[PDB]
């Protein structure tokens, strides 16, 4: 089952 | 332009040492609520709910505290609860004996009123811990929806997305823990203005609304207020918190570091299998806050804000693009296309939906685990993340210092779980971004 990591939207929000 | 500077970024190293431990102010995932339909009247009734008090004993003991005083902690509240039952005006709140235990877990043998010549120890390596699963399974728990609602729709044009982002978050596990947060936190505060010199006795209360509708009133456990005499702002009260769980504390011994736990009681639950007995536990341990982190904790509602905002934006990088506003197409819909989780099968997407618990939760866990650890890792990580952004275009970032960057960063992964979370987080975004 899925381990949440919000930090991969970064592969498609950019950063700020 | 000219971008040729590769794959370069390394993963983050994070500390050896025994692993990280829980350091939340109440329980999170392992929080236990006695329910029903005067915090203290309302304790009671919660308590009443429940019909496997048992006479309580020590089962994890805290290998730095005075066990057995937390055990009679424990019963002197069962004996104070006592004395309220019935009567006829119940108090609320409820100030306590100041017996001997009450007042070593509660520092009052360190109470300046004691001491020689000792009166004068002036001193002038924070000890490393590893990541642990557990707090990974505590945010995964966090982003979960929930079988209750635990804020109104609004406070009690674009206002049309602050009500979609609402009606997706509402039931979230992380609102529970803002909720959660503000009345024990407005409850800690007024108890510590109003008594100063009383060793008070306060329920951690929630509130919800079921699925059916019925407002229900949720007791999590107690917390006992020390001393808390001074207008300093940053001056500490020391409190002892005392919250019920069904989690055994020796799956995870090292998670529960800083807790004694008694067994407490013995409940009987409804089962795909019919009746099973589970052990009730009491998570007990010392601890301490001040009239600003008092403040931050009945604030964390900034938590619904923030956390939209970003969804809000995060929509503006869609809408402008699209021509159309997207608000509708995303909520109503499709565009599980952003990622936001790892699995056995690896990379995995969510929508708007998750996105939305997934952002609150974070947000949430900041506030829950508020360090200078983390004040450094986010400043210094976005760093990172800006630069890693880049190169994965073929972008030049520049003459840079990265080495020095990654001093910065790895040097405010100590021992928090929290910050290492985040640190492992960004490893594997590093992985996915720069395959």
């Amino acid at each position: 089952s899925m381990d949440v990591n919000p930090t991969l939207l970064f592969l498609k929000v950019p950063a700020q | 332009i000219e971008p040729f500077l590769k794959t370069t970024p390394r993963p983050l190293r994070l500390p050896d040492g025994p692993p990280c431990s829980q350091r939340s102010k109440f329980l999170l995932m392992d929080a236990l609520k006695l329910s029903i339909e005067i915090p203290l009247y309302d304790a009671i009734k919660c308590m009443k709910t429940f019909f496997g008090w048992k006479e309580p004993n020590i089962v994890k003991p805290h290998e730095k505290g005075i066990n057995p005083n937390y055990l009679l902690a424990w019963k002197q509240v069962l004996a104070e609860l006592q004395d309220i039952e019935n009567e006829e005006k119940i108090p609320k709140t409820k100030n306590m004996r100041k017996t001997s235990q009450l007042k070593w877990a509660l520092g009052e043998n360190m109470a300046p009123e004691k001491v020689d010549f000792e009166d004068c120890k002036d001193v002038s390596e924070p000890k490393p811990r590893s990541l642990a699963s557990w707090i990974q399974s505590e945010f995964n728990k966090a982003c979960e929806l929930t079988d209750s609602s635990w804020i109104e729709l609004d406070e009690i044009i674009a206002s049309m997305r602050r009500n979609y982002f609402t009606a997706e978050v509402s039931h979230c596990r992380a609102t529970e823990y803002i909720m959660k947060g503000v009345y024990i936190n407005t409850a800690l505060l007024n108890a510590s203005c109003a008594a100063m010199d009383d060793f008070q006795l306060i329920p951690m209360i929630s509130k919800c609304r079921t699925k059916e509708g019925r407002r229900k009133t949720n007791l999590y456990g107690f917390i006992i207020k020390g001393r808390s005499h001074l207008r300093n702002d940053t001056d500490v009260v020391n409190f002892v918190s005392m919250e019920f769980s069904l989690t055994d504390p020796r799956l995870e011994p090292h998670k529960w570091e800083k807790y004694c736990v008694l067994e407490i009681g013995d409940m009987l639950l409804r089962t795909a299998i019919g009746q099973v007995s589970r052990p009730m536990f009491l998570y007990v341990r010392t601890n301490g806050t001040s009239k600003i982190k008092m403040k931050w904790g009945m604030e964390m509602r900034r938590c619904l804000l923030q956390s939209l905002q970003q969804i809000e934006s995060m929509i503006e990088a869609e809408s402008s693009v699209k021509e159309k506003d997207m608000t509708k197409e995303f909520f109503e819909n499709k565009s599980e296309t952003w990622p936001i989780g790892e699995s056995p099968k690896g990379m995995e997407e969510g929508s708007i939906g998750k996105v939305c618990r997934t952002l609150l939760a974070k947000s949430v866990f900041n506030s829950l685990y508020a360090s200078p650890q983390l004040e450094g890792f986010s400043a210094e990580s976005r760093k990172l993340l800006l630069i890693v952004q880049a190169l994965r275009d073929n972008l030049e970032p520049g003459t840079f210092d990265l080495g020095g960057l990654y001093e910065a960063i790895e040097e405010c992964l100590i021992n928090d779980p929290w910050v290492l979370l985040n640190a492992s987080w960004f490893n594997s975004f590093l992985t996915h971004a720069l395959k």
